[PDB]
C-alpha cells in the first residue's frame, strides 16, 4: 500500500486488509 | 623465417643472418646488424603495403592511400570479427547500412602504417609497440555509410626521441565527397637508443584559442608581443572576441632543447553578425628555445571553445565481460594487420612476447562496441570521439572485465572513461569516449504555477542562477524601484514604490513612459498605464488581496527568471547540446529565446515581460474593482462526445461569436481532441459551457447530422440551441460568476482574453518596446534557424520569403509586407 | 544573402513573431507535431516549475505516436526540470536454547542452491522469480524442500518464501532432517576443519559462546550460506570462521 | 570440412568448430555467448541427441537398426525432427555415420542460413534492466507464456500487432500445451507484448481467495527463452530457399523407402513417409516457417516415450 | 473442501489412513447455501491427478 500510495491493483490490496480485519475482529472477540 | 598468412598466399620470407666465427669460441654466433632493420621492413611491406617497395620518401611529406569503396560485404565481416552486434550495421530495408567508426582503421591502415617505414625513421619493426589509437569525428559530419567512396591521407605529427625509444604520432584523415569525415590518431613506439635528432620533429595543429579583450591592460599586453602582427595597426580590439587558429612546427637539437620553434596562423575577430574575418597573423620564430611562448600565452590569457566540466560524482554505467577470441586470424583478415606476432608462434617467440598476442585494435573495437551499447543506447552516430591507451598485452581466450564510468560533460556530449582488466586484475586498456546526448528539445512552460520561493532552492546552490537573479533584481531596483527577489521570497500584499531623490525621479520617468492602446468607442487611444503617476507624484502603491506574486506583472518576470536560471545552471554544468530545438508555451517563448539564442540580455528580458504583464492587465476595461467581463475556460472535446472533434469546436465557437456578436475564440490548441482553451466575453463563455452541457445530455452528434443529413440547416439546428442559452446568459449579474459543465472548466485568476484578436489593438506600443530592448546586433541567425518553433507559426524559424509570407497571413504587419514586396535584397 | 542582411531580416521577423504572439492563438498541437515527428526528438526537457507541457507531450505521444514510434524503434524520454532533476543533471543517489525457525532454514537451503549470500535473497519473492531462467534449479529446490519439510503446498514456486516459511513453521519442529544434515556433513568434511569433525565443532560453540543443540544448528546453517570455498590452513582459522558465523 | 566447402562460413565460425579441443581442454573452449549462437548450437544439439541414442544402443548391446525396430514411431520438437528422421534410416554401425553426417549437414545449413536471414542485435540497456527486474529473462526472439489459453494469448498479440508494421509483427510459434505457448518475433516487439501482459497479471503476494473467481486477475508466467533466433516465424522465410539449394549441393535427400518407422510431422501430426514433395524441404519448412502444434503431433498412442533431447528434467520429456 | 489448499488437506488425511475410505465432496461456489468463491471446474483440473493417486479417495461432484 505505502509503496503504491507513494505515486487498479490498489483497491485490491485495500480490501485484502479490510477482509483480514473482519477475521481479526473474530479472533480477538474469541480471546475475550 | 616464413609467414604463410600473407595477402596473396605466396608465403613471405624474413632472411635473419648470423656470422659464425669459430676463432672466438665462447660466443661464435653474432647477428649481422648492417641492413637488419631494412630486411625486417621489406617483409612487413609485403604483408601490409600493396605498392613497389621503397623507403626513400620524406616523413614530413603527406601519404595518400587508395580510394576505398565501403561494401555491405566488408562491414558485415568486420562486425563479426570484433563482436559488434549493434542494429545500425545490419542490412534492413529502407534505412541505409552504417559502418562502425572502428572501420576507419581498415580504410586508414595502408596509409597510417606507411608513416613508420622511411629510412629517416629507422626502427626494429619486430619490437614496435602500438601505444594508443584514437578516432575523432569532425563536427557535423555524418558517420560512414555503405555506398561511400572514402579518400585517406595520413601525416606524421611528431617523431621525438625519448630515453627509452622513438615515439611516432600519425594523424590519418578520412574524406567523403571532398570533405573531412574523421581523424584517426595512432602513436607507435620503437624501443631502442636513438640519437637521430636531425630526423626528429613535431608539426602539430594547436586547438583554437579565443580571447575576449575586455580591459585596456589586455590590449596593451597583446601589443607588447612581436608575434601579434595586425594588417591595420590602428584596429580597435576593445570588447572584441579574437580567435587564434595556430600551428607549431618544432625541430630538435637534443632531448629537451628545441633547434627551432615556429608558431603561425590567422588571428580572426568575431563581427557583429558572428561571421569571422582575418585581421592578423601569428609569426613567432626562434632558435635554441625550451618552449613555444605563443601557446603558453593563449593557454593562460585565453580559453578553448569547449570546456569539460566533471560531474560531482562519477556514475558507474556498467562492469562488462568481453572475451578475446581463440585465434587472431579472423581480425587480421578484415583489418589487413597481418603482423606475424599475432598469428605465428615462432615470430612471437622471436620478439620475446608471452604468446601470439591479441591485436590491440581488436581489444579497442571490442570495448568500443560495449561503450556504444551501454552509453549510446546502441545508436552508432552518437559516439563522436574514442581514444584507447594499450597498457599491457592480452593473450587469446582471456576474460577481460571493463568498467565504464560517466565522468563529466563537454558542451552537451557525455565524457565516458573506461579501464579494462584481465583475470589477474591488471589494467590492459584505458580510454575516453565523447557521446552525444539523445536528440533534445527544450520546452519552456508559461503562466500557472507561481508559488512563493519558486527557484530559490536553485539560487542558494547555483553560481549561475545567482548571476541571473542578482542581475535582474539590480535592474528592477534601478529602473522600477523594487526587488523581484523580495516579491518572490516574501510575496507581500502591497508594495509602494517611492520617487524620492535623483534615482527616484529617474524611476518615475520609467513608469510615465509606459503606454497602451485600446479601442475606446471610435478610435485607437494612446494612454499612460499608471495614470495616477505624474511629475508631482512621490509614491505609487501596487495592491493585491492574496499576494503580489499572483498579479501577472510580477508573475510574468518571476516565472521567466526561474526558467532562465534553471537553464543557465544546466549550461554551466555542460548539459546543453549545440543543436537542441526549443519552443515555449506563451510567455515560455521569452525564457526560451533569452536562454538558447541570447537574443535579449537578462536586463532587457525582464523589462519586456514586465511590460507584457502590464499591457495584459490594462487592455480590458475593469471599472468596478479588480473585476472584468472577460475570462477563459479549458475545454475537453473528448468528454462531451467520443465523435466531437477539433472541427466541432471550431464551428460551435465560431457560430456563437457570429450569432450573439460577443467575442469568443479558441486561444490555446494544447492536446488534440483533449485540451483546448477558449477566451472571450464571460457571457459568450457561459453559452459555450451550456451548448456543450446540452450536446452531452442530448447526444446529438454534429458530424453525423452535419454534411451527411441536412446542408446549411446545421446553422438552423445550432442557432436554436444557442438562443435558449444565449438569452438565458444575458440576464446574469454584470460581472458573471462562471461555473463548470462536464466538458468545460473555468481557469481561475485569468481576467483577460490574451491570444485572441481582442488585443490585436494593443500591439503597436508593445512592438515599439521590443525594438528598443531587442537589438539587431544581438540576433545570431545560426542560433534560431530550424531550432526555434514559434507559437504564432508552428514552423521551425527560417529567414526565407515563404515564412515572411506565412506570418503576414496571420498578422497583417506593414514592416513585413514591405519586405516581401522588395524581396530582392539578395543584391545586398 | 549577405549575413549583415540575413541578420537585419531575422531581427525584423523575430520582433514581429513576439509582438503578435499574444494577439494570435498558441498553436501547441502543430508545435508538438514538429518536434515529435519532423525532428524525431528522443528526449523533451520541460524547463518550468510544474510539469504541464510534459503531461501534454505524454498524452500527445500516446494518442497518435504509438504506431509511428514502434515503426522507428524510437524510445522517447519526457523529463520535467522540477520532478526529474536527477535524470537531467546525471546525479543519482547510491544462553537460552531455541529450536531453529523454518524461516531461517528455508532461506539457507535456497541461498545454498543459488550459490548466493543469505541477504542477496529477499524473503518476499517466489522461488520461480529467483531462478526464473533455468527450470532445472527451480524443481531441484522443490525436491530439496520436499525431502527437508516433507509435505508442500500446491504450486510452492508461486508463493513468496516469506509466505511459504509460515506454512512449514506449523507442522515442523526445529528438525534438520535429511537434506540439511547431508549438506553440513559435506560442508565440514569437504572444507578443512582438517581434523575436527561435527562433535568437536559443536562442543567449541557450546563451550566458548554457550550455545546448546537448537542455537548450535542455527550457526552451522549460516556457515553453509557463507561457505569459505578457499582452502583454510588450520583450526586457529576455522575457529575464527565459527566466531564470525555466530 | 563443411566450413571449408561453404563459400564464407569461416567469417561466421570465427573460433571454428573443433569440439574435440573444447571437451579435451576446457580452457581453449570459446565463451558461453558464441556457443549459444544458432550456427554453432543447432549442429551441436544434434550431436548431444545422436550421442544419447548411441550410449542407449551400446549399453543394450544393440546396433542402431535394432533399437529403431522396437520404436513404433519417432518425432521431434522444432529442430529435433532432423535427428528423428536420421534415426528412422539407421541400420548397422557402419551405415550409421552416413545418417549422422546427413543430420549434422542439414542442421548446419539451418544454423548458418538463418543467422544471415535475421541476426540478433543489441537491445538498449533500458529494455534489458527493465526485463530483469520484472522477472522476464534477457530479451530474445522467443517469449514463453505459461498458464494462458491459446485464445487468451492470441488477443494480447492482436493488440500488440495493431501498432506494429508487417515485418516487426509477432506470432504464436509453438503451441506446446493447452496453457503453454511460445511467441516468436523481434525482441523489441516482444518487449512490447510483455508491457501489455504486466497490466493484466496479479501481484504474487496478493491473496485472491476472497474475490469472486471471474473477477480475479489471471496468475501466469512470461519469460524470454535462452535462444538466439526466431524459429517458426515469417522472419526466417528468406533462408528457406537458400537451405533447399545447399542440400542439393551436399547431395542430401531423405527418401520414403529408406525411413522404416513413421516420423511425425510437427505441424499436421501426419507421417513424413507419405509425401509427394521432398522430405528434406518439408523438415526445413517445419523448423523455419510453420508453427509447432505439439498436441496434434503427439496424438499417436503409446505406453512409453523416450526423450533423448537436451535438458533432462527441464527438457521436452517432462 | 472449498479451495485447492483444502483438497490438499484431504489428500494428506487419506495418505495418513490409506485403507479408510474418504468421500471428497467437491462443490463449487455456484452451489446453494453457504458457498465459496471458487469455479466448479478449474480446481478439479488442477488437483484430479493428485487425488486419483490415492485409491481410498472416492471423488463426488456436486453443485
Amino acid at each position: 500500500i505505502a509503496k503504491l500510495e507513494g505515486a487498479g491493483d490498489l483497491a485490491l490490496y485495500k480490501d485484502s486488509v479490510r477482509e483480514n480485519e473482519i477475521v481479526l475482529n473474530n479472533y480477538n472477540e474469541r480471546v475475550d | 623465417m616464413i609467414e604463410n598468412r600473407t595477402m596473396d598466399g605466396k608465403p613471405v620470407s624474413l632472411p635473419l643472418l648470423y656470422n659464425f666465427n669459430p676463432d672466438n669460441g665462447f660466443a661464435p654466433i653474432s647477428e649481422v646488424m648492417e641492413d637488419r632493420n631494412q630486411r625486417i621492413k621489406e617483409m612487413y611491406w609485403k604483408l601490409w603495403i600493396d605498392e613497389p617497395f621503397n623507403l626513400d620518401f620524406d616523413p614530413r611529406d603527406v601519404i595518400k592511400g587508395k580510394d576505398f569503396e565501403i561494401t555491405a560485404k566488408e562491414v558485415y565481416d568486420f562486425t563479426h570479427a570484433v563482436g559488434n552486434n549493434c542494429e545500425d550495421f545490419v542490412s534492413r530495408p529502407d534505412r541505409t547500412m552504417l559502418a562502425p567508426m572502428d572501420f576507419a582503421i581498415v580504410v586508414g591502415w595502408r596509409a597510417i602504417i606507411k608513416a613508420i617505414f622511411p629510412n629517416t625513421v629507422d626502427g626494429d619493426l619486430l619490437k614496435l609497440v602500438h601505444l594508443s589509437n584514437g578516432y575523432k569525428m569532425i563536427p557535423g559530419a555524418k558517420p560512414l555509410q555503405v555506398g561511400d567512396v572514402v579518400s585517406t591521407t595520413a601525416v606524421i605529427e611528431s617523431v621525438v626521441n625519448q630515453p627509452t625509444g622513438k615515439i611516432v604520432d600519425v594523424v590519418g584523415t578520412l574524406s567523403r565527397n571532398g570533405k573531412p569525415v574523421m581523424e584517426v590518431t595512432s602513436s607507435f613506439f620503437y624501443r631502442g637508443n636513438y640519437t637521430d635528432f636531425e630526423n626528429t620533429f613535431q608539426k602539430t595543429v594547436e586547438p583554437v584559442y579565443q580571447m575576449h579583450i575586455k580591459t585596456s591592460k589586455d590590449i596593451a599586453v597583446l601589443r607588447s608581443k612581436e608575434w601579434f602582427q595586425l594588417d591595420d595597426e590602428d584596429f580597435d580590439l576593445l570588447n572584441k572576441t579574437l580567435t587564434f587558429e595556430t600551428e607549431t612546427e618544432v625541430t630538435f637539437k637534443n632531448a629537451n632543447i628545441f633547434s627551432s620553434v615556429k608558431c603561425f596562423g590567422p588571428i580572426k575577430v568575431e563581427l557583429p553578425t558572428k561571421e569571422t574575418v582575418e585581421i592578423g597573423i601569428v609569426d613567432y620564430e626562434a632558435g635554441a628555445s625550451h618552449g613555444n611562448p605563443v601557446v603558453d600565452f593563449l593557454k593562460r590569457n585565453g580559453s578553448t571553445l569547449e570546456q569539460k566540466v566533471n560531474l560531482e560524482n562519477p556514475i558507474p554505467i556498467a562492469v562488462l565481460d568481453s572475451y578475446t577470441p581463440s585465434t587472431n586470424e579472423p581480425y587480421a583478415r578484415v583489418s589487413g594487420d597481418l603482423n606475424p606476432i599475432h598469428v605465428s608462434r615462432h615470430f612471437a617467440s622471436y620478439a620475446n612476447l608471452p604468446g601470439t598476442i591479441t591485436h590491440g585494435m581488436f581489444s579497442s573495437a571490442s570495448v568500443r562496441a560495449l561503450i556504444e551499447n551501454w552509453a549510446a543506447d546502441s545508436v552508432s552516430s552518437r559516439v563522436r570521439g574514442y581514444t584507447c591507451q594499450f597498457v599491457d598485452m592480452v593473450l587469446p581466450n582471456t576474460a577481460l572485465k571493463t568498467s565504464i564510468q560517466h565522468v563529466g560533460m563537454i558542451n552537451g556530449r557525455k565524457l565516458i572513461k573506461f579501464e579494462t582488466r584481465n583475470e589477474d586484475d591488471v589494467v590492459v586498456l584505458t580510454g575516453e569516449a565523447e557521446i552525444e546526448q539523445p536528440v533534445t528539445t527544450f520546452v519552456f512552460t508559461g503562466q500557472g504555477s507561481q508559488e512563493q520561493g519558486m527557484g530559490m532552492d536553485l539560487y542558494k546552490t547555483s553560481k549561475a542562477a545567482q548571476d541571473v537573479w542578482n542581475r535582474a533584481d539590480n535592474h528592477f531596483k534601478d529602473t522600477y524601484g523594487f526587488s523581484i527577489l523580495d516579491i518572490v521570497i516574501n510575496n507581500p500584499v502591497n508594495l509602494t514604490i517611492h520617487f524620492g531623490g535623483e534615482k527616484g525621479k529617474r524611476i518615475r520617468e520609467n513608469y510615465s513612459a509606459m503606454i497602451f492602446e485600446t479601442i475606446v468607442d471610435g478610435k485607437l487611444k494612446t494612454e499612460k498605464i499608471f495614470k495616477e503617476i505624474n511629475e508631482h507624484s512621490t509614491s505609487y502603491t501596487f495592491r493585491s488581496e492574496k499576494g503580489l506574486l499572483s498579479a501577472t506583472q510580477f508573475t510574468q518576470p518571476a516565472l521567466t527568471l526561474m526558467e532562465k536560471a534553471a537553464f543557465e545552471d544546466l549550461k554551466s554544468k555542460g548539459l546543453i547540446p549545440a543543436d537542441a530545438t526549443f519552443a515555449g508555451h506563451s510567455l515560455g517563448e521569452y525564457a526560451a529565446l533569452a536562454s538558447l539564442a541570447d537574443v535579449m540580455s537578462i536586463e532587457s528580458l525582464v523589462e519586456v515581460v514586465f511590460y507584457r504583464g502590464m499591457t495584459m492587465q490594462v487592455a480590458v476595461p475593469r471599472d468596478e474593482l479588480g473585476r472584468s467581463n472577460y475570462g477563459m475556460i479549458a475545454i475537453n472535446p473528448g468528454r462531451v462526445a467520443a465523435s466531437f472533434s477539433q472541427e466541432a469546436l471550431q464551428y460551435v465557437v465560431e457560430r456563437v461569436g457570429k450569432r450573439t456578436g460577443w467575442l469568443v475564440e479558441i486561444v490555446n490548441y494544447n492536446v488534440e481532441n483533449q485540451q483546448y482553451v477558449a477566451a472571450g466575453d464571460l457571457r459568450a463563455l457561459d453559452t459555450v459551457t451550456n451548448v456543450l452541457n446540452f450536446i452531452k445530455l442530448q447526444k446529438i452528434d454534429i458530424i453525423e447530422l452535419q454534411k451527411s443529413l441536412s446542408l446549411e440547416e446545421v446553422e438552423g439546428h445550432l442557432f436554436e440551441i444557442i438562443d435558449e442559452a444565449s438569452k438565458k446568459s444575458a440576464v446574469k449579474p454584470r460581472p458573471l460568476k462562471l461555473e463548470r459543465g462536464f466538458a468545460c472548466i473555468p481557469l481561475v485568476g485569468i481576467s483577460v482574453p490574451f491570444h485572441s484578436t481582442y488585443l490585436m489593438n494593443g500591439v503597436k506600443p508593445f512592438k515599439s518596446f521590443l525594438k528598443k530592448n531587442i537589438i539587431k546586433e544581438n540576433v545570431k541567425v545560426a542560433r534560431l534557424a530550424g531550432k526555434y518553433i514559434p507559437n504564432l507559426t508552428a514552423k521551425p524559424f527560417q529567414v526565407t520569403k515563404e515564412y515572411f509570407q506565412d506570418v503576414y497571413d496571420l498578422t497583417g504587419s506593414e514592416p513585413i509586407k514591405e519586405i516581401i514586396d522588395n524581396w530582392e535584397k539578395y543584391e545586398q | 544573402m549577405k549575413p549583415e542582411v540575413e541578420q537585419e531580416l531575422a531581427h525584423i521577423l523575430l520582433t514581429e513573431l513576439l509582438a503578435y504572439q499574444f494577439a494570435s492563438p498558441v498553436r501547441w498541437i502543430e508545435t508538438q507535431d514538429v518536434f515529435l515527428k519532423d525532428f524525431n526528438t528522443e528526449r523533451v526537457v520541460e524547463i518550468g516549475p510544474s510539469p504541464t507541457l510534459a503531461g501534454m507531450a505524454q498524452r500527445t505521444l500516446k494518442n497518435k505516436y504509438e504506431s509511428y514510434d514502434a515503426a522507428l524503434s524510437l524510445h522517447r524520454e519526457i523529463l520535467c526540470y522540477s520532478k526529474d532533476a536527477k535524470e537531467i543533471y546525471y546525479t543519482p543517489d547510491p544462553i537460552a536454547d531455541e529450536p531453529v525457525k523454518a524461516s531461517l532454514l528455508l532461506h539457507v537451503l535456497v541461498a545454498h542452491k543459488l550459490k548466493k549470500s543469505l541477504d542477496s535473497i529477499p524473503m518476499s519473492k517466489t522461488i520461480k522469480d529467483l531462478v526464473g531462467g533455468k527450470s532445472t534449479v527451480q524443481n531441484e529446490i522443490l525436491g530439496d524442500l520436499g525431502k527437508e519439510f516433507g509435505t508442500t503446498p500446491e504450486k510452492p514456486e508461486e508463493t513468496p518464501l516469506e509466505e511459504l516459511a509460515e506454512t512449514f513453521q506449523d507442522t515442523f519442529s526445529g528438525a534438520l532432517g535429511k537434506q540439511s544434515s547431508s549438506l553440513l556433513s559435506r560442508l565440514i568434511s569437504s572444507k578443512m576443519p582438517g581434523g575436527f569433525t561435527i562433535t568437536v565443532a559443536r562442543k567449541y560453540l557450546q563451550t566458548r559462546w554457550g550455545l546448546p543443540s537448537g542455537r548450535q544448528d542455527g550457526v552451522l546453517l549460516v556457515a553453509l550460506s557463507n561457505e569459505p570455498a578457499a582452502r583454510l590452513g588450520s583450526e586457529a582459522d576455522a575457529k575464527a570462521f565459527l566466531d564470525s558465523m555466530a | 570440412e563443411l566450413i571449408r566447402t561453404t563459400l564464407d562460413a569461416e567469417k561466421v565460425f570465427t573460433q571454428g568448430l573443433n569440439i574435440l579441443e573444447w571437451l579435451e581442454n576446457p580452457s581453449n573452449t570459446p565463451d558461453k555467448d558464441y556457443l549459444l549462437s544458432i550456427p554453432i548450437s543447432c549442429p551441436l544439439i544434434g550431436v548431444i541427441q545422436l550421442a544419447h541414442y548411441v550410449v542407449t544402443a551400446k549399453l543394450l548391446g544393440f546396433t542402431p537398426g535394432e533399437l529403431r525396430s522396437y520404436l513404433k514411431g519417432a518425432t521431434g520438437h522444432s529442430q529435433g525432427l532432423v535427428t528423428a528422421v536420421a534415426i528412422a534410416e539407421t541400420d548397422s554401425w557402419e551405415s550409421f555415420f552416413v545418417s549422422v553426417r546427413k543430420a549434422i549437414t542439414v542442421l548446419f545449413f539451418i544454423g548458418v542460413r538463418c543467422y544471415e536471414a535475421y541476426p540478433n542485435t543489441s537491445l538498449p540497456p533500458s529494455i534489458l534492466e527493465d526485463s530483469l527486474e520484472n522477472n522476464e529473462g534477457v530479451p530474445s526472439p522467443m517469449l514463453s507464456i505459461s498458464n494462458l489459453t491459446q485464445e487468451q494469448v492470441q488477443d494480447y498479440v492482436n493488440k500488440t500487432n495493431s501498432h506494429l508494421p508487417a515485418g516487426k509483427q509477432v506470432e504464436i510459434s509453438l503451441v506446446n500445451g493447452a496453457k503453454n505457448l511460445v511467441v516468436s518475433g523481434p525482441p523489441q516487439s516482444l518487449y512490447g507484448l510483455n508491457l501489455t501482459l504486466r497490466k493484466a497479471k496479479a501481484p504474487s503476494g496478493l491473496d485472491q481467495s476472497r474475490i469472486p473467481f471471474s473477477e480475479r486477475k489471471l496468475k501466469f508466467s512470461n519469460r524470454f527463452l535462452p535462444v538466439a533466433s526466431p524459429f517458426h516465424s515469417h522472419l526466417l522465410v528468406p533462408a528457406s530457399d537458400l537451405i533447399n539449394k545447399d542440400l542439393v549441393k551436399n547431395n542430401v535427400s531423405f527418401n520414403a523407402k529408406d525411413i522404416q518407422i513413421p516420423v511425425y510431422d510437427t505441424f499436421d501430426g501426419s507421417d513424413l513417409r507419405v509425401l509427394s514433395g521432398s522430405i528434406s524441404e518439408r523438415i526445413v519448412d517445419c523448423i523455419i516457417r510453420l508453427p509447432v502444434k505439439w498436441e496434434t503431433t503427439t496424438q499417436f498412442k503409446a505406453t512409453h516415450i523416450l526423450d533423448f533431447g537436451p535438458g533432462g528434467a527441464s527438457g521436452l520429456g517432462v | 473442501p472449498g479451495s485447492i489448499d483444502a483438497i490438499s488437506q484431504v489428500i494428506n488425511i487419506a495418505k495418513a489412513h490409506p485403507n479408510f475410505p474418504i468421500a471428497l465432496q467437491w462443490t463449487g461456489g455456484r452451489g446453494g447455501g453457504h458457498h465459496s468463491f471458487e469455479d466448479a471446474h478449474t480446481p478439479m483440473l488442477q488437483m484430479y491427478s493428485k487425488i486419483r493417486r490415492h485409491p481410498n479417495i472416492m471423488l463426488i461432484f456436486g453443485s
